[PDB]
């Protein structure tokens, strides 16, 4: 029922659990800067949450290639 | 070897084409044969002729 | 059914939606103005909704752009 | 084929259409001063007239540049 | 018969069926910008489609070549 | 048909045919300016003509350079 | 080894083509031989010649 | 021998279409130093050299937009 | 041709597809040489030469995609 | 040793367009420096300047794609 | 004596263009301060200063186009 | 002398052949500091300065192009 998970699925799991609250502080942010958006007191916070986003997203996914690949290269071994 | 070759062609065009757009007060106007009505006071039209 | 829509598309008609009528107050004022130039009260409210709209188009424009570069960096690893 | 027009001067002419017949009354009043020129009366009409037109142009191209500075910040994002 | 199709084309037409109209609102949105190249509304909408079709092409493309990876790596072991 | 022409060819004679006659009108509303440089009314026309033209060219070459990123893209995940 | 090559040509242009543009009464627009909006408002002609 | 581009063809076009300017303005201000004075030659000069100062502003600016024009294609040939 | 393998009539499926791409590009080449700041060349000119680089990609990645499957089969001989 | 590939041909090409450009820029720069108050003078040099400028750049980015074109069917020799 | 590179020599063409306006403003600034009341002093300064600073300023907007020429052609080595 | 690679004498041809910018621009940089609004040192250490950045640029440049040279040939040693 409950999914399995590999070792890759730990890796971005830290990353998940590790941002506890920055998925929806985003949102709500661009929700509100959005309402009224000649607000430089929206404007600063926003800028910072998405850019807190940004490398979020990028360790992450370039975290989990390198794990890939050393996997990789020891199965080849196998044969 | 003999390769021979010969050609011959005519062609001819001639006539007119219609559009316009007339305007009658503000609230009212028309436009003829043209996708919108010319924001333009009385009338205007085109006669393009091809021969 | 209603046409397709992405997450670019559901982002920038965030805005839209957030500034519910800017659109027209634009064209309305402009139009205002256009009859009578010459008189302060129209100059003063138009300076102010012009502002509005292009900080409003500028924002709009580079938060798509952000957004599709976070894409295209995850994208680029799966291979 | 109807001579083709863009936004920007269709924004350009909506004031030229806003003002109907200031462009023939400007030149109106310079012929009759002209005419007389120490007369009192021809000097504030075209004192009116002259004032009015200035503001007519400047009101004009300051909108326009406006509006193609908004399309060009647009424009430059697409890459 | 019916024209003959894999586990590849089954997985690269799941895009395809995925983006119902996209592959056309794409061309759409470019002919009227053309039709009138200045209008910031026709800009913000465009630049908002282009990148969705730019990304979902790149996705596509990356998937079939990995799944080419696993199947071409199978048969070199029948030997 | 035409002498010969790639899908780049056709969306760059699609800004071609979308701007009805703007290059000549460009190019003749300065041979009018040219000749009494000091008019307001053909400043007016030839600034608004101007940046239409700007605008125009600016757009084209940037579809061109995305069309090209979304191929390359392609062709190299064959090999 | 002898190669021998030689040549004749014989060639001649020579006339003139047209088209132009009127207006009248801020009504009619005509154009002959122009794919151009006649955009003048004002009549002009244009020959050309080449002999 | 002579070379000529776009951009200097459009300049050429401000030339040719002041046919004169380039010498009357020349000429009002030596009548004026003649004799300073005279509301004469001092509302020729002042009408000349107004023309002259416009024809040259807007020579340079269009020139400058059709540069600018020109990099930005340039730029995306890479 | 003298000769022409299954590889070559890959290949020239590519040249005689496009019609006169080749002489195109050049063409563009020598007007725009002649007046480097006509927006009108530029645009002209990096259309065809976008054209010219995909045409030479596809073309020359196509031919080793045969080539392999073909030594794999020869391969199999032994 | 006059030899010249394909890249120098394509470069050679924009030399041999703008035939004088090269010396009229200093010709230019020269009077101009002689007297840097004159309109004329300024009016001119501008015009040659940008020239030069867009010159330049047209030829090296060209030459740039060309050797990026034929790296990509070096590679696939293997 | 002492290495000079082509903007150098960009540069030196102005100081050796305008040939003593640095000395001949040095001067009138002192004859001028020894009686600053004297309107034909004041009239002869005013075309010294107008002459250095169009002077000085065609010199470094010069420098400043040649630089982004050359960084322009090295970014393409790549 | 200590052991040094191709790599090192093509760098080290640019350092011989700029003689003495290496120092001019420090003297420069010492003069200027002292007067900081004298604009005829300002002048000379615009120069200077520019002429600096594209001579570490040019360098630069060249170097990782002929370490991508050898590392290309090193590689089919295999």
């Amino acid at each position: 029922a409950t999914p399995w998970s590999g070792y890759l699925d730990d890796v971005s799991a830290k990353f998940d659990t590790g941002v506890d609250n920055l998925q929806t502080q985003v949102t709500e942010a661009l929700d509100k800067l959005a309402a009224k958006p000649s607000d430089p007191a929206l404007l600063a916070a926003y800028q910072s949450k998405l850019s807190e986003y940004n490398l979020y997203r990028n360790a992450q996914s370039n975290t989990v290639k390198v794990f890939k690949d050393i996997d990789a290269a020891i199965i080849q071994n196998f044969r | 070897l003999w390769i021979v070759d010969l050609n011959k062609s005519d062609l001819e065009r001639l006539g007119t084409s219609w559009s316009g757009s007339i305007t009658i007060g503000d609230k009212l106007g028309v436009s003829l044969n043209q996708s919108s009505i010319s924001t333009l006071d009385g009338s205007r039209f085109i006669a393009a002729v091809n021969a």
